[PDB]
């Protein structure tokens, strides 16, 4: 199976020539990546300012959402979470 | 029973998103934050002569965010509060000598 | 116009492309103040579908 | 293809956030529902599971609502 | 076009670390400048630090 | 020392782009102190820690932020995540396949 | 609601007044023994013993 | 009843519309460039995306990136507890009384 | 090329065989890359379910 | 910022009024991330799906029995011939054979 | 309602007080001639002038 003419040693060569071809593959894609790539830098500069972009809108909306719960700072009572006959407490922001 | 229900879940919400009105009554803040806010509410907002031109932007930058964060269009003290800051930026470079004179 | 005081939900559904586009305004605004900028890659071999085409040029 | 080699920070309109967000939904209930099929999902299939006594009734008529005159 | 494209590949390398570099320089500026402005603001808290117990301005009875 | 490393790394750049410096450098400046720092260790992978007296101003559980170093690709490790999210989703659907091209292989295509 | 000819079939039956909506659920897949055969243990598959929770308190 | 429907619409293929599809189609299967370059990239130690520092520099408050068991799977997560604010009097308003009814100042 | 195959592969039967088992190694090859990739697109997918 | 129960877009989330919830997911959450596409989700695999490529399937080959075949068939001018008279062609172009 | 993905469409929608479910009908086949098209006489083919009729009047 290991030298002589056979169907093992066919099989061998077949298992040998594909890993020639991976191996090949690896050889075109490094020398592509080496010295025939600017998309990877383009990419990565689009994708660290689509960073930005996507943690700018993420602060705007929080600050919305915010403001929207500030408007309930109008209708909040403290007084209302006094006990009849109690005193009221400085807990709840006199 | 249902006001006492609401004003306490409201109570404990604003607690729980860390909120801060004019009664300044909240422990978790940060004293810059706390210094800042108390500025807005009882003192004068002014930038310091100690620093530098680009820092007095920055300052000037984050009460203006505060603020605008803090109080919606149809808060009466918005459009006072921005026109204040706008001559803080406008009179940036300047002692507070002179910028009170403008600002007041 | 949409008199969302008494129609809110239907009127929201009319309003909400302005709410999109200035929600967009924003961030060029912001990215035209903070200077925010990107690696453009180089042109397309293909950019034009046609020799005889003209390329716009675009900013 | 429109953001990343065209250079559009805002490649989806109103109309193409709302098919993207169908979609999504439609993946849900695929994976919610076993088995679910075209009236709620755009989806059909042959090799169906059914009971076994597949009873055959009427729908019942469209609901009166109250109207003026 | 082959030559071209090495020199631009070897170009973008560099200019893509440079970039980086730069917005973190940048990033770097800012938050200085925020620690100056603390360190500004930290001078106007009073001796012994605020009473975090209680509030700051008293804005009616307790009855 | 951090202003000098920084320095002297941003000419001679590491390919973590002297982030480390730099947040070093951020957390140095700071007034009262810094509020997150780079633990020290035996142990292989250094951690991002919070000191606990700033722990209130931060929203975690923990001081411990996680490892200073993105994980290493494994085939257990994708494995693991997604049994986790598929038992955290419990969605009786997935993998369902109602129809399948006919075919010896037993998946046509992919 | 009951008949599949109905088109609001197993929802709560609307009543001017405010009522909760959670219906009351027959015994469809009973346990082979039900050790209990007498009508007390019976009318709990069909109707709730306490009656029904759609009661309600006029203000007038 | 909505899971385990039967067929609603029917199936069909119109006369001479096309398939794209050969014959060999089954035995032919996918593949992606992104594992090998992935390889090759650590290999030769090539530039590194700045998503495998989990630090975030692209905003000015703290971000941290949380990984789905990969560096090219993550989320940043902000670590801030952010402290909001409202320039607004409490117990001015309330709205489910209907104002313009009463006789006042506040009704007018 | 051809007489380092035909050394090792002189007969028709045994170039089938040779051929065929090249074919396997390759589809082998490319399904353990398919593989990893799959497993990356299944936790996006998922991460679409959880949203 | 003006008409905060008319918007509901740009409100919270239902978990946000709830208040009850290393690292923690944030608390308070708009509507208006609806309108984002990678909010939630992540950018993975985001420039990547474009170069998933799988060839063509046609082949270009039809067997040509001429055999069966003894007269000639018409065919198509394609261009017109500017190696005969060139100087002339924008002069005659227009005109019909 | 109105959406075609509401299972209530064209329906009244409910309220916790009791309300007349007669519904406001939008001008769907409108006239060619529509001779005033101010605003006055347009808002009357979306909403009622007077406003809808599903007020409360509340006991307490
Ligand atoms: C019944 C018959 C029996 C059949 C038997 C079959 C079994 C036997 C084995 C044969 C199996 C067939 C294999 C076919 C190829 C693999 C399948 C395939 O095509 O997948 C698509 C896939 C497509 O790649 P992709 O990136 O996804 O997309 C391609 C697009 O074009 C990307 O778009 P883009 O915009 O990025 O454009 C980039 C493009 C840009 O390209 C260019 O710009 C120009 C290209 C070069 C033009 C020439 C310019 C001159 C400079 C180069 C000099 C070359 C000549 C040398 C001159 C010397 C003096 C300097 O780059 C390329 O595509 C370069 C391609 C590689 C060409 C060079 C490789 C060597 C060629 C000779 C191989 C001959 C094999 C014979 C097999 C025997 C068959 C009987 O192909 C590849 O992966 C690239 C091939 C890499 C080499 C693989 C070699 C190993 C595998 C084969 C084993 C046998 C080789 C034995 C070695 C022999 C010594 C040379
Ligand atoms: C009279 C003419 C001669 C008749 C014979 C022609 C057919 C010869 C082949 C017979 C063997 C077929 C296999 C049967 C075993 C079961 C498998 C199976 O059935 O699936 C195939 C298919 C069903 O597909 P499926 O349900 O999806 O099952 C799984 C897949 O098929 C399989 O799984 P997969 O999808 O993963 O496989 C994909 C891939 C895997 O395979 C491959 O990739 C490679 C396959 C190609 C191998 C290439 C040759 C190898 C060459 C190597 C050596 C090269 C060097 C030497 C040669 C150099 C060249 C000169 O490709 C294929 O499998 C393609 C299969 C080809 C199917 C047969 C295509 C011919 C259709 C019938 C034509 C009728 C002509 C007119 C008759 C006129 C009579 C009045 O069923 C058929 O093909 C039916 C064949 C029926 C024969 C009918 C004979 C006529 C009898 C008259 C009856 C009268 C009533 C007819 C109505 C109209 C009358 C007027
Ligand atoms: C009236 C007008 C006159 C003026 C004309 C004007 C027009 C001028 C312009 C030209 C036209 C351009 C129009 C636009 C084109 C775009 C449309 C288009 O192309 O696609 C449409 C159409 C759309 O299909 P689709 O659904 O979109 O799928 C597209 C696929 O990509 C492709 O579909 P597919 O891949 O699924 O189909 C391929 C099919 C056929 O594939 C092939 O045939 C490949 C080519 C091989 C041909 C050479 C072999 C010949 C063998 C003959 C020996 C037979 C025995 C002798 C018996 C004698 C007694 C009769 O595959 C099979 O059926 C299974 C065969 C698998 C084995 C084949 C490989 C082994 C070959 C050796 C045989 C060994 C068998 C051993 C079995 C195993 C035992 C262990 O494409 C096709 O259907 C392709 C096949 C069409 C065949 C047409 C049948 C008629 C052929 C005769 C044509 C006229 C002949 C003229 C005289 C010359 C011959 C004497
Ligand atoms: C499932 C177990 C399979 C066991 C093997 C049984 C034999 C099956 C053989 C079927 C395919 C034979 C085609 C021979 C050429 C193969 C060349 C090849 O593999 O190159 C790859 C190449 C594709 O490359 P890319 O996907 O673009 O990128 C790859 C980068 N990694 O493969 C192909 O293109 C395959 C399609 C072209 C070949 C089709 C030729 C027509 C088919 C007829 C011959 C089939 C004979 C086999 C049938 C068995 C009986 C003889
Ligand atoms: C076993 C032996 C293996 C041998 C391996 C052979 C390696 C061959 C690698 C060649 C790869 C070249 O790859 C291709 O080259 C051209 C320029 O040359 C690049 O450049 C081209 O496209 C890009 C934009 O799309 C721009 O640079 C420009 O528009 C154009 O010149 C392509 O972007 C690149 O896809």
């Amino acid at each position: 199976a290991i030298k002589g003419p056979s169907v093992p040693h066919s099989i061998l060569f077949g298992v040998g020539a594909g890993c020639c071809a991976y191996a090949g593959y690896y050889l075109y894609r490094a020398m592509r990546l080496t010295f025939f790539d600017t998309e990877s830098v383009a990419l990565q500069s689009r994708l660290r300012y689509a960073e930005k972009q996507k943690l700018f809108h993420q602060e705007l909306d929080r600050e919305l959402a915010a403001g929207h719960i500030a408007s309930l700072v109008a209708e909040y009572d403290p007084v209302a979470t006094r006990l009849p006959f109690q005193p009221m407490q400085d807990r709840y922001r006199v | 029973k249902i006001l006492r229900d609401r004003n306490i879940g409201l109570f404990n919400l604003l607690q729980h998103h860390n909120f801060a009105g004019l009664s300044v009554n909240n422990a978790k803040l940060s004293d810059s934050q706390r210094v800042m806010w108390t500025d807005l509410v009882q003192g004068k907002p002014d930038v310091e002569d100690k620093l530098s031109v680009d820092a007095r932007e920055m300052k000037v930058d984050m009460y203006e965010k505060l603020f605008k964060q803090a109080a919606d269009l149809e808060n009466p003290c918005r459009m006072p509060g921005v026109a204040y800051l706008r001559c803080l930026r406008d009179t940036l470079t300047e002692t507070q000598s002179a910028r009170r004179s403008s600002c007041l | 116009s949409a008199q969302a005081r008494i129609d809110p939900q239907g009127a929201a559904t009319k309003c909400v492309k302005w709410f999109n586009e200035w929600r967009q305004c924003a961030w060029d605004q912001e990215k035209m103040v903070k200077g925010y900028n990107y690696i453009e890659d180089r042109r397309a071999r293909k950019h034009k579908p046609y020799i005889g085409a003209p390329d716009l040029q675009y900013s | 293809a429109r953001y990343c080699y065209r250079g559009l920070d805002h490649p989806f309109t109103l109309n193409e956030m709302k098919d993207f967000l169908f979609k999504l939904r439609e993946q849900y209930l695929v994976n919610k529902y076993e088995g679910i099929q075209f009236p709620f999902v755009f989806r059909q299939f042959n090799r169906v599971s059914t009971p076994g006594t597949l009873e055959v009734h009427t729908s019942p008529a469209l609901q009166q609502q109250p109207h003026f005159h | 076009q082959g030559i071209k494209t090495v020199y631009a590949s070897c170009r973008y390398r560099k200019l893509n670390e440079r970039e980086i570099i730069s917005d973190r320089y940048t990033w770097l500026h800012e938050r200085m400048l925020e620690d100056e402005v603390e360190r500004v603001l930290l001078e106007q808290v009073p001796a012994g630090g605020f009473d975090k117990t209680r509030p700051g301005l008293l804005l009616g009875p307790s009855t | 020392d951090e202003g000098i490393n920084l320095m002297k790394c941003t000419k001679n750049p590491d390919p973590s782009f002297c982030a480390k410096e730099f947040v070093a450098m951020r957390e140095c400046n700071r007034p009262q102190g810094p509020h997150l720092v780079l633990s020290s260790s035996p142990s292989s992978p250094p951690h991002y820690e919070l000191r606990p007296e700033v722990k209130h101003l931060y929203n975690v559980d923990s001081t411990d932020l996680g490892s200073a170093v993105a994980p290493v690709r494994s085939k257990e490790q994708l494995d693991r995540v997604a049994d986790s999210l598929k038992a955290d989703l419990n969605l009786p659907g997935y993998g369902h396949i109602p129809y399948k091209w006919e075919s010896l292989r037993p998946n046509p295509g992919a | 609601n009951s008949s599949i000819y109905d088109n609001r079939n197993h929802e709560a039956v609307r009543h001017p007044w405010s009522t909760d909506a959670r219906t009351f659920h027959p015994n469809d897949n009973p346990e082979a023994d039900r050790i209990n055969t007498q009508y007390s243990n019976m009318v709990s598959d069909s109707f709730p013993e306490g009656g029904f929770s759609d009661a309600p308190r006029f203000s007038s | 009843s909505m899971d385990h429907g039967m067929q609603y619409s029917s199936i069909y293929w119109e006369t001479s519309h096309r398939t794209y599809l050969p014959f060999w189609a089954s035995l032919t299967q996918k593949f992606s460039w992104k594992i090998m370059d992935d390889q090759i990239r650590s290999f030769l130690r090539l530039p590194k995306p700045v998503t495998t520092e989990p630090f975030v520099f692209s905003s000015g408050s703290p971000y941290i990136r949380r990984y789905f068991g990969d560096a090219d799977i993550s989320v940043p997560v902000p670590l801030h507890a952010p402290a909001h604010f409202a320039f607004v009097p409490t117990g001015t308003v309330s709205p489910w009384e209907e104002t313009g009814m009463e006789t006042g100042p506040q009704g007018a | 090329v051809n007489a380092f195959v035909v050394k090792h592969n002189p007969d028709l039967r045994l170039q089938f065989v040779a051929f065929a088992s090249f074919i396997a190694t390759h589809m082998a090859i490319t399904k353990e890359f398919n593989d990893m990739y799959q497993r990356l697109v299944d936790i996006t997918s998922l991460l679409e379910l959880q949203a | 910022p003006f008409m905060w129960r008319q918007r509901a877009y740009c409100a919270p989330v239902p978990s946000a009024f709830a208040s009850q919830q290393g690292v923690r997911k944030p608390l308070l959450r708009s509507n208006s991330e609806s309108l984002s596409v990678f909010s939630q989700i992540p950018d993975g695999l985001l420039g990547h799906t474009t170069s998933v490529t799988m060839g063509n399937s046609d082949i270009f080959f039809l067997p040509k029995p001429s055999n069966l075949l003894k007269i000639a068939l018409p065919a198509f001018v394609f261009m017109p011939n500017l190696t005969i008279f060139t100087r002339a062609f924008p002069f005659y172009a227009h005109t019909s054979a």
